[PDB]
RNA sequence: AGCAUUCGCCAAGGAUGUUUUCAUUAAUCAGGAACGAUUAGGGAUCGGACGGCGUUUAUUUUUGACCCGUUCGGCACCUUACGAUAAAUCAAAAUGUUUG
RNA sequence: GCUCGUAGUUGAACCU
């Protein structure tokens, strides 16, 4: 099962319309998506904490 | 933001010339603009 | 209120001419609709993202 | 200027697709639903915004017209078709429970306030009227030579 | 010729003899004239309509006279819409159809349009110039030629 | 037709270096249009004629 | 000489929906353009087209359009292979299509396996 | 490579416009030869054609110089790149990081 | 230094 935190498709997201191939495949309604409460939206602090 | 910034930079730009040669040629009342947004009304 | 074609909303009033306040962030892509609650508080916002 | 902090939030995890029409109960407050480019619409509510009450694949291409009845049933448009959604049943119904083609390309759609009526904005320059639950089809109004959508 | 004519075809031929004498005043194209063709179809419901066809090459002969032709054939026989056409023996066949329907003013441009699926409708554009009775006529146009020849067409002034 | 004025342009051109056969610039309009000679006499004479 | 009236329709389509346009005006027209926008209409990434003859074909347009491809070397292409030509053109299977050129008409893979025919890939689209 | 007095002659050539035609003749270059799809528009530059809610030529019609609009066709500036990418090159090296 | 140019290379749409 993989998982993807708000702050990875925060980032992704963040990232322009060159990278909506890769926000529609993120977004793929099978996954677990983690919900992170922090305030940074920084996704190597979240994955490491 | 930067593109809206500029994109509306350019409109008064372009408005500025559009209004511009619209004098200009008015040159050589008025019409006002709201009315200047019905073309036509059928009955 | 107005969702724009660019990354924008606009709330106006009904006698106002040019926008009380704009919308934006950079992971809202492209406002197709946006609608108000039903007080008058709160602008609810569907976009291309 | 220093406490103009206008964004609250995010209806949970959106859609797949980008969000192409949604609407409003106006007799409720919350019940928000949107229809996005999969044909996949959704059901929040506006106090519990973590996850979404209903879902379904409702359509093929997108949605285009999507609105709620005076009951609790919502509406939506596709280039498919209309079909009437139950989002509120105790036995939550994935399947429809009523669809029109007979028409055109519908557009859009929008609901009476009042009565149990609502119009759809076809591609045939036409606007259909349906009283429900006593209507098979429905009335059409259309302007006389009218071509465009 | 290549008829059997009708007793309308021959009120319509009647109406070119009434053209030929105690008339005007003018006949270019009244004095060689005989029978050719007509058929007569309804638009949509309370008044039909009544066409007549050509022999091919002689449309500019039917170039001849055709305004206040029209105006008199109109007068003189059940006030009803007459209209020329030109029978054939299908792409410039038909655009020639059209072309032949609508003949003081030409068509400007053809606006084939489609719909979010696979449907389409075509309309094409007439010039301004003329407006008076062809606003009146254009249904007759547009529903003529789709009783004739067989496909959906719509007409318009652009704007 | 066109390959008459082209001759005729083109010994026109011919008679004015044979009355000066130092003007290397015409000259140049020579060779240009005796390439159109080589072009419209190989395609017009491909057509049957 | 830009012979290729597809690939300048769909250079057309590519830069003016990257602009942010919402309709292109595309003069040089066809029948493959016109069926190629059947299909990208039937499947929504076009909004509408209309054709103004003078050949005019004005393409309303929405704007989730990533990429319309330009194949020049049309290769006939097995129903069995068809995966894995479907899976090198596409980023994910399931976002677009390739548009196929078969003998039962101009569609895309998913329908072109839906009528059991093999054909010859000219476009994708997602 | 180049082109600077006036005037005449000789032919070409460009650009515009037409109510002009054989109608694919088209596009790029081994072999060879002469000379030394849009950017995104704005403000200016002329070379025409059309129009004038204007002066002056003009003793008044032509007509031309100025001013304006449309319009094409080019020689360059400026920003953003629509992007790039080998960087020093850019309205092109835009199409070599989802290559057809 | 630029230009014409051949083999070659790619060859407009339109017509069950
Ligand atoms: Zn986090």
């Amino acid at each position: 099962n993989i998982i993807i935190t708000s702050c990875v498709m925060a980032e992704l997201e963040k990232l322009g319309p060159r990278y909506r191939v890769a926000l529609m495949i993120a977004r793929d309604e099978r996954w677990q998506r983690l919900t992170c409460d922090h305030k940074g939206t920084y996704a190597d602090d979240c994955i490491v904490d | 933001p930067k593109v809206v910034k500029k994109a509306t930079e350019i409109k008064r730009e372009e408005l500025a010339a559009i209004k511009r040669r619209e004098e200009n040629e008015r040159k050589h009342k008025r019409k006002s603009e709201r009315e200047k947004a019905v073309l036509v009304k059928q009955q | 209120v107005s969702g724009s074609y660019d990354r924008t909303i606009r709330l106006w009033r009904r006698d106002a001419g040019h926008s009380r306040d704009v919308y934006h962030t950079k992971r809202m892509q492209r406002v197709f609709r946006t609608m108000w609650t039903m007080d008058s508080k709160y602008i609810l916002t569907g976009s291309d993202d | 200027r220093m406490f103009a902090k206008p964004f609250l939030g995010q209806l949970g995890n959106g859609h797949v697709q980008g969000v192409y029409s949604m609407c409003k109960d106006k007799n409720s407050l919350n019940c928000i639903a949107s229809g996005s480019g999969d044909g996949v619409v959704k059901v929040w509510d506006l106090t519990t915004r973590d996850e979404e009450t209903w879902r379904v694949a409702a359509h093929n291409n997108i949605v285009k017209g999507l609105t709620f009845t005076n009951d609790k049933k919502l509406l939506s448009c596709a280039t498919d078709g209309i079909k009437l959604w139950d989002p509120y049943a105790s036995p939550s119904n994935t399947t429809p429970i009523a669809t029109w083609q007979e028409g055109g390309p519908y557009t859009s759609l929008s609901f009476h306030r009042s009565a149990n009526t609502f119009a759809a904005s076809s591609g045939q320059g036409c606007i259909r009227i349906w009283d429900l639950e006593h209507s098979t089809a429905g009335q059409a109004i259309q302007w006389p030579s009218f071509v465009d959508t | 010729s290549r008829q059997n004519p009708s007793d309308l075809e021959r009120a319509i031929a009647g109406a070119l003899y009434d053209l030929e004498t105690n008339t005007a005043d003018l006949k270019a194209a009244l004095r060689p004239l005989q029978f050719v063709s007509a058929r007569e179809i309804e638009v949509g419901h309370g008044k039909k309509a009544i066409v007549i066809f050509v022999p091919v090459p002689a449309l500019q002969g039917f170039h001849r006279v055709q305004q206040r032709l029209t105006r008199e054939l109109e007068k003189k026989f059940s006030d009803r819409h007459v209209l020329i056409l030109a029978a054939r023996r299908l792409t410039a066949v038909h655009d020639a159809i059209l072309t032949d329907l609508v003949y003081p003013v030409e068509i400007v441009g053809k606006r084939l349009r489609t719909k979010e699926d696979g449907s389409k409708v075509l309309k094409v554009i007439l010039d301004e110039k003329e407006r008076g009775g062809v606003d009146y006529r254009l249904d007759t146009y547009s529903e003529v030629y789709r009783r004739l020849t067989g496909r959906n067409v719509t007409f318009e002034f652009p704007q | 037709e066109d390959l008459y004025f082209l001759i005729k342009k083109a010994v026109a051109v011919r008679k004015h270096l044979e009355r000066n056969r130092k003007d290397k610039d015409s000259k140049f309009r020579l060779i240009l249009i005796e390439s159109r000679i080589h072009r419209l006499a190989r395609y017009y004479k491909t057509v049957g004629v | 000489v830009r012979t290729s009236v597809l690939h300048d329709a769909l250079n057309s389509i590519n830069n003016a929906e990257k602009m942010g346009k919402r309709q292109v005006m595309i003069r040089p027209s066809s029948k493959v353009i016109v069926k190629f926008l059947q299909v990208m209409q039937r499947h929504g990434y076009i909004g509408e087209f209309e054709e103004v003859d003078n050949g005019k074909i004005v393409v309303q347009l929405n704007g989730r359009l990533n990429k319309c491809g330009v194949i020049s070397p049309r290769y006939n292409v097995r129903l069995a292979e068809l995966e894995k030509w479907v899976t090198k053109l596409l980023p994910a299977r399931q976002f677009g299509y390739v548009i196929l050129t078969t003998s039962a008409g101009i569609m895309d893979h998913e329908e072109a396996r839906r009528k059991h025919v093999a054909g010859k890939i000219i476009g994708f689209f997602y």
